[PDB]
């Protein structure tokens, strides 16, 4: 029974637990709406002010 | 006929030409109005990259806490 350690814990790694799968959503119901699609492609001027003038 | 000459442009100007001003005229004007009809979309639902307003944050922690 005697063990005495002198340094500490420091994170150990438990290798041998399966138990449960640890990906199944822990509090996420909804996916949420895709974002605004990123417009690909370099601009160009067509209009060229769509001001009162020029 | 010397009138003509070095003092006046033409029929055939101004016939060929304020055509080709009027056709940037058709594009200025449809295009002024496509920008009235999409921004009176775009304001009233956040679908497209205008009028949007910001948001919180993308991403702020994901690591482990000492939490219960």
């Amino acid at each position: 029974g005697w063990v005495r350690p002198d340094l500490g814990d420091l994170s150990k790694v438990t290798k041998v637990k399966t138990d449960r799968p640890l990906p199944e959503n822990p509090y996420h119901s909804r996916a949420r709406p895709e974002p605004n699609p990123e417009v690909e492609g370099d601009l160009k001027p067509a209009r060229h002010g769509s001001r009162l003038f020029f | 006929r010397w009138i003509a000459r070095t003092f006046f442009d033409g029929p055939e100007k101004n016939y060929e030409r304020t055509m080709a001003i009027l056709q940037i005229e058709a594009e200025k004007a449809e295009l002024r109005l496509k920008e009235l009809e999409v921004r009176r979309l775009m304001r009233a639902r956040g679908d497209g990259p205008w009028f949007h307003y910001p948001t919180i944050d993308k991403e702020l922690i994901d690591h482990s806490p000492k939490a219960t």
